[PDB]
């Protein structure tokens, strides 16, 4: 009765409030503090208008910075991609009931593909699936994925893990930890952006350390 | 560069181990499926569409793109009999899957293919006054995925998406 009203409000509304630092985001009962820090630099690295002679980050990710078919998105987009990835990683990989997977799938697709703050859920089979258990399941698995991201080390030349890849049917999300912060990038499922000769498309952005450090 | 006399020649090539072959085989089928109604019927008679739809889900992306083009071309120039056959094989879900991809070109192909199926439902509604393929698209999460495309960047996609919702759904 009341449960549905609340569960819908929380899952189907990605609230964004503009602030001095950047944005205040609220979704699925979770607060996030997104910021502009790094985005200034991130643009200069791609267009190649920076002071120093070279950049270590620009060299490590040429499929992003030296790719004419890549484009930069906002930190809000970065957050959505991580959230979408958290759902896709922890949950959808296991074998669970099909209407639940389709529900999580739709929600991750809404986060990943669009920039809309409201999700008008028109698929009916899913709409009935929306429970407090479902919300609870998402919340915990978002937190797990964030802790999993916090466990990453900054890109290095040892054997220490520094990134995470999530491969869906239609996408490949890669989140790598750098000195700037978490470099979030979205490629085609065949990773066509890596093709050095004729590089495929890729959206990417930065999520600053601070946003995740609140949870750790 | 090479020619074939028989059509079931390609049925073998679509089930090869090499992706590079399968991809180019699908590209060839799409050219045949782009033709007239008898040419489409030839492909139906050789049992090619069943393996195309299997490819459209299971195969890697570059191959799926050409398999998609092939099926959308069938729905474009195909007869009411031929389109119903594709739907019976279960091509709507495979098409709805493509709606969320990054490549705008492939999204438009999926939208056209779905529209072709939906416009056929307008005729079928006159012949229970309801479009049968609306229910099937909703159940394949297509309705929501089309809803997403209303807010898409590309003009040609978001106008098509708005049109489909107003005309057939909302
Ligand atoms: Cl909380």
């Amino acid at each position: 009765d009341l449960e549905k009203g609340v569960v819908l409000s929380d899952l189907c509304n990605f609230l964004v409030s503009q602030t001095i630092q950047g944005w205040k985001v609220y979704w699925a009962g979770i607060e996030f503090d997104v910021t502009h820090k790094g985005m200034a630099l991130l643009h200069r690295l791609k267009t190649n208008d920076f002071a120093p002679a070279w950049s270590m980050t620009r060299n490590l990710f040429p499929h992003l910075f030296q790719n004419p078919n890549s484009t930069i998105e906002s930190p809000l987009w970065a957050l959505r991609v991580i959230l979408a990835a958290g759902i896709q990683d922890q949950l959808i990989d296991q074998s669970l009931i099909e209407p639940l997977a389709g529900a999580l799938g739709l929600i991750s697709d809404w986060l990943l593909t669009t920039n809309t703050n409201h999700f008008n859920m028109r698929t009916q089979r899913v709409k009935e699936q929306l429970s407090l258990k479902m919300l609870s399941l998402i919340r915990s698995n978002i937190l797990k994925f964030i802790n999993k991201l916090d466990a990453l080390h900054v890109v290095n030349y040892n054997g220490l893990l520094s990134s995470i890849e999530i491969g869906t049917q239609n996408h490949t999300i890669i989140i790598t930890r750098t000195n700037m912060g978490f470099l979030v990038e979205l490629q085609e499922p065949d990773k066509s952006a890596m093709n050095r000769m004729k590089p495929g498309p890729a959206k990417f952005s930065l999520l600053h350390e601070s946003t995740l450090k609140a949870f750790t | 560069i090479l020619n074939c006399s028989a059509l079931p020649c390609l049925l073998h090539l679509l089930s090869s181990p090499k992706e590079s072959i399968r991809k180019e085989a699908c590209w060839t089928v799409s050219n045949i499926t782009a033709g007239n109604r008898a040419q489409i019927q030839a492909v139906i008679d050789a049992n090619i569409f069943p393996v195309l739809i299997e490819i459209l889900q299971k195969a890697e992306f570059r191959t799926r793109k050409e398999a998609a083009w092939a099926i959308t071309n069938a729905t474009s120039g195909g007869t009411p009999e031929q389109i119903r056959y594709l739907v019976a094989l279960g091509c709507i879900k495979p098409l709805c899957d493509l709606l969320t991809v990054m490549d705008s070109k492939i999204v438009q192909v999926a939208l056209n293919g779905l529209e072709n199926i939906l416009r056929l439902g307008e005729q079928e509604s006159k012949q229970i006054g309801i479009n049968p393929y609306c229910a099937l698209i909703e159940e394949a999460y297509g309705l929501d995925k089309i809803e997403f495309l209303q807010s898409h960047e590309n003009q040609e996609i978001y106008q098509k998406a708005f049109d489909l919702i107003e005309h057939y759904f909302g």
